[PDB]
């Protein structure tokens, strides 16, 4: 009930879940690519909708993904201030 | 006619004192160094109107000063001790918590025996063994003359510890590299006195490492002490230079004495123990009272115009300036040390405070008579000797300042008892 | 041109945000095993904490 | 000569009558002493003011203040402090700012008076006006003590006010004092009841990857687990596991408490993961009163009932 | 170069022409309320 | 003390190379070079909101930089404006 047989989870998250959960969790290191790693990101506006623009929007609208604007090109496409340099507050 | 300023009484220093630093990356803006009988000092040569931000008057680079870290891995950021030199075994065989002046003294002794070093040229301006005010270079007569048993015991223990360290590290079977550093046991004592009376603790940052270290910085030890300072030390990490900057808002006129704070918030005993200096206007010196009489605190602060939180007491001049010229650091220290009581907003009764003030005064009189001498006798002794030892001068000034503080407390109690009934 | 366009789109969200992540692990760089020449061993360590 | 001798007995009985909260006696003593030729002073009017102050008399205190001010004599600091304290205890916040302005126009210092005002407003169950006075005084360059900084944040987070707490925290960090774990912990408490776990995870990231004094504790992990467990948006079952993996820090004194085991049991039962629910329920049972904490008054789905039903459905009755 | 921004409105119109909904949902960190910006 | 050095000094003072030195000197006390830009922009906005036409000699940013350089003990012109007296 935690993870599905076919998933791409982070390495640190997987290691911490293995140290936490006792249920049998088996994972093998997958070497992503320049194009494949960019198609699996936490945002769908810019970093995912650059190559396919057809299914990356379909699956996002089907899941109802909530995207937090923590990137650069996301805010570039939106039009607000980019959180880099003078825009980076805190 | 010459302008009467506190800096006009002294004469201009040797131009070589600034020339040996100007050849390096040292600058001094709007400042003039002037030497007198007590020693060098830093004065102002330009009227500094109240500024919105700090203004820098000194820029002292890193390659001109010594530095030893406070933690266990001893990292000397100005790398002057090559690897393999047996002086690091003397620096390392020390307790990392109680004795930090020993390592600075050893580093200074080694810097005195290394070519192309700034301290071989700056050592000519440091105080000798006859013009130093430290109590390590004192005798048993002056220590007994202090009339303070605990301070004398601590100073004797410290001298003993210095001598024992020199005897244990500088033995006969030592190689010549170490023996030529401090041949006589007085050289090591003088080095410890310089390292203890001129050290500055400051958190410095180089590259990506942020650590706190003990550094002997040149041209900044000349800054005198004042409990109402005008400048402070600031570390600039972009150029690795230490800065002395005037406070923001304070107005500095020509001839003023630039001063910083040494050990802010300490008793007048530690000053005499470390720097060999005593001031009668110390706002933190403690007077111990055994009596149970308790004076009122809020009325005592209102009558003397001492407005502020118990952590920061200041005299409010705009309430009363000419009327209250008595208000100095002494009355502040009294109000901080007097046994006080406060129960809400209950108004004080004149009879209770009038009965407590006389008890406080008789306690002050019985504690003042414990000293063998009086105030006027010490005042005549201090100027009866025109050119005496610096340690004896410091001791008699310490006694005079203690007696003057007691007298100031008594007079302040009298003013409070006679002005509470307007 | 295409290689640069892809490489930029791979890493964009990587922005320095914290001063010290708190890690206690570091890679071991040795000349006898990792960098046979001296120039590579010098260029690997320049600007590293 | 005899002037002070008679002023002594003029003021002694005045203060003695003002001690037991008697205003008529102080008034008649003032009348007698002004009939004797001596003009009244501020020390004498202090007793007449404190007589009304001790008897929670605000109108009489204002009348005494106007009486003292009419004769062209500036009042003392203790009188104004007592007036500010009385106005703050009664909740009259708007009547304290005028007294502060009167102190300011008399070349006094309005720092300690402002602190007493905000403290008495907080202690008198007046939080909104206390925060308003604090924000009005902080913008003028007046810093506050650490105890007030802590009390305001604690009270605003216990009531449920996040805006004023965050503003006070920003003002504290701007004044020079940086936030500690306690502060962040209060803020997280108010955040974990919003419904969005991201606003709490952001604070947790700010605490974990920060300095040593702001490192998280068991309460912080508990609040973030609660924020990720009681959400109503998406799955949020891998986030709790990742956070529990982060919570494995033995040398940082990060040890679980009863609430940690309770929240873990609830989260793992609500997601049909029972083989870990029983593991954490054993540890919850090792503590005294863990079943009472697990049954959080039946407010959120009754986690104890859900756990019992999950044990009943799967047939793991030995555990039941 | 383009002249809520104009590009965002253009994009949201072009996407909702194909039965796709977009919202900005600027969340306030003080009072914890969601405000939709159109 | 090189005798023939006044020409390039006048060139530095006239062409406007003093600002390039002042910016680099002011960037020696700040950690981040972005917070400094934000602070200068905020100060310039606050100074131009008070008096619109009286923003300085010509601009406000140069005026803010001249005010920041004059409070450190370095005499600088008003908003770095020095006209040529030899213009017929």
């Amino acid at each position: 009930n935690v993870f599905s047989p076919g998933e791409l989870i982070g390495l640190l998250r997987a290691e911490r879940m293995g140290r936490a959960l006792e249920e049998a969790i088996c994972y093998r290191v997958v070497l992503l690519g320049i194009t494949r790693a960019s198609l699996n990101t936490q945002s769908f506006i810019s970093e995912a909708s650059f190559q396919e623009t057809a299914r990356v929007l379909a699956k996002a609208a089907l899941r109802g993904r909530i995207d937090w604007l923590k990137g650069l090109k996301e805010n570039v496409v939106l039009g607000g201030v980019i959180p880099v340099g003078t825009g980076f507050k805190g | 006619q010459p302008h009467d300023t506190p800096a006009s009484q002294l004469e201009l220093a040797d131009p070589d004192f600034y020339k040996i630093g100007y050849v390096r990356s040292f600058r001094a803006y709007g400042i003039e160094f002037r030497e007198g009988p007590d020693g060098y000092g830093v004065f102002a040569s330009r009227d500094v109107e109240p500024l919105r931000r700090a203004r820098v008057i000194m820029e002292i680079p890193l390659e001109l000063m010594l530095t030893i870290s406070k933690k266990l891995p001893w990292m000397f950021f100005p790398d002057i001790i090559p690897v393999g030199h047996p002086i690091f075994d003397i620096i390392n065989s020390t307790n990392p918590e109680t004795d930090s002046d020993l390592r600075l003294a050893c580093l200074l002794l080694y810097a005195f025996d290394c070519k192309d070093n700034f301290w071989q040229l700056y050592g000519d301006f440091l105080p000798s063994d006859d013009e130093c005010t430290s109590f390590l270079l004192a005798t048993e007569e002056d220590l007994l003359e202090l009339q303070d048993e605990k301070l004398a015991s601590t100073m004797r223990e410290q001298q003993q510890r210095a001598l024992e360290f020199w005897e244990k590290n500088w033995h006969s079977a030592v190689p010549l590299k170490i023996k030529r550093l401090a041949r006589d046991p007085e050289r090591f004592i003088w080095a410890m006195c310089i390292a203890q009376s001129r050290s500055i603790n400051l958190q410095m940052r180089i590259g990506a490492l942020v650590q706190d270290a003990n550094l002997l910085v040149p041209y900044a030890d000349m800054m005198n002490h004042s409990f109402q300072p005008n400048c402070f030390f600031h570390w600039r990490f972009k150029d690795r230079m230490l800065e002395v900057m005037i406070n923001a808002g304070q107005r500095i006129r020509k001839g003023d004495e630039m001063t910083v704070d040494y050990m802010a918030g300490q008793k007048n005993n530690f000053f005499m123990q470390r720097y060999g200096f005593s001031s009668p206007v110390n706002p933190w010196d403690v007077i111990h009272f055994t009596g149970d009489a308790k004076i009122h605190l809020d009325t005592f602060l209102s009558v003397f115009n001492i407005s502020g939180l118990p952590g920061e007491y200041y005299h409010n001049s705009r309430l009363s300036n000419d009327g209250d010229s008595f208000v100095d650091g002494a009355i502040i220290a009294a109000a901080r040390t007097l046994p006080t009581w406060s129960d809400g907003d209950l108004p004080p009764i004149p009879s209770l405070e009038r009965k407590a003030v006389k008890e406080l005064q008789e306690e002050c009189h019985q504690m003042l008579a414990e000293f063998p001498t009086t105030s006027d006798e010490d005042q005549k002794i201090l100027d009866s000797m025109p050119d005496c030892r610096r340690t004896l001068e410091a001791a008699i000034k310490y006694r005079l300042h203690r007696k003057l503080l007691i007298e100031k407390v008594i007079q302040a109690l009298d003013i409070y008892q006679d002005r509470i009934l307007f | 041109g295409y290689l640069t366009r892809r490489l930029v789109e791979v890493v964009q969200h990587i922005v320095v945000r914290r001063t010290d992540c708190g890690t206690a692990r570091g890679i071991s760089v040795s000349p006898r095993n990792g960098m046979m020449p001296e120039r590579i061993f010098i260029q690997t360590l320049i600007g590293r904490v | 000569g005899t002037e002070k001798v008679l002023r002594l007995v003029f003021m002694e009985e005045l203060m003695e009558r003002a001690r037991n909260a008697d205003s008529k006696g102080v008034s008649q003593v003032i009348y007698d002493m002004i009939a004797a030729g001596l003009s009244p002073g501020p020390r004498s009017f202090h007793g007449f003011v404190v007589s009304h102050v001790l008897n929670r008399d605000n109108d009489g205190a204002m009348h005494a203040l106007r009486r003292e001010l009419s004769e062209g004599l500036r009042p003392l600091h203790e009188t104004f402090l007592a007036l500010v304290r009385l106005f703050g205890a009664k909740g009259l916040a708007t009547r304290g700012l005028e007294i502060l302005a009167a102190m300011e126009k008399l070349k006094y210092d309005i720092r300690q008076a402002w602190l007493v005002l905000v403290e008495e407003l907080v202690r008198s169950n007046h939080l909104e006006d206390a925060n308003k006075v604090f924000l009005k005084g902080a913008e003028g360059g007046l810093r506050a003590t650490d105890e007030i900084y802590d009390l305001l944040i604690e009270q605003d987070c216990k009531v449920g006010d996040h805006s004023n707490a965050l503003t006070i925290a920003y003002e504290m960090e701007a004044a020079g004092r940086m936030a500690t774990t306690f502060h962040f912990n209060c803020l997280l408490s108010v955040q974990a009841t919003c419904g969005i776990p991201e606003i709490a995870f952001a604070t947790f990231e700010n605490m974990e990857y920060g300095e040593d004094h702001m490192k998280p504790d068991t309460e912080t992990y508990n609040w973030v687990i609660q924020a990720y467990t009681r959400a109503e948006s998406y799955d949020r079952v891998q986030d709790v596991a990742e956070l529990l993996g982060m919570m494995v820090e033995d040398h940082k004194r990060v040890q679980p408490n009863v609430r940690t085991y309770a929240l873990l049991v609830e989260c793992f039962t609500k997601y049909c993961v029972v083989r870990e629910a029983i593991r954490h329920f054993r540890g919850l049972k090792n503590f005294e009163g863990g079943t009472q904490v697990l049954y959080n008054d039946g407010k959120y789905g009754d986690p104890l009932s859900l756990y019992l039903r999950a044990l009943c459905r799967e047939g793991r009755i030995v555990e039941l | 170069k383009s002249d809520a921004p104009e590009s965002f409105r253009l994009l949201v119109r072009e996407l909702r022409s194909l039965a796709l909904e977009l919202n900005h949902f600027l969340v306030s960190e003080k009072n914890f309320q969601i405000n939709r910006k159109e | 003390r090189i005798p023939f050095l006044e020409e390039q000094v006048r060139k530095i003072r006239d062409g406007g190379k003093l600002l390039t030195m002042d910016i680099h000197r002011l960037l020696l006390n700040e950690d981040n070079r972005f917070d400094f830009v934000n602070e200068i922009a905020a100060e310039a906005k606050q100074y131009v909101e008070n008096n619109r036409d009286e923003y300085g000699a010509k601009k406000a940013i140069l005026h803010v930089l001249s005010n920041r350089m004059n409070d450190a003990g370095v005499y600088r012109a008003e908003a770095y404006m020095e006209s040529d007296p030899f213009k017929p």
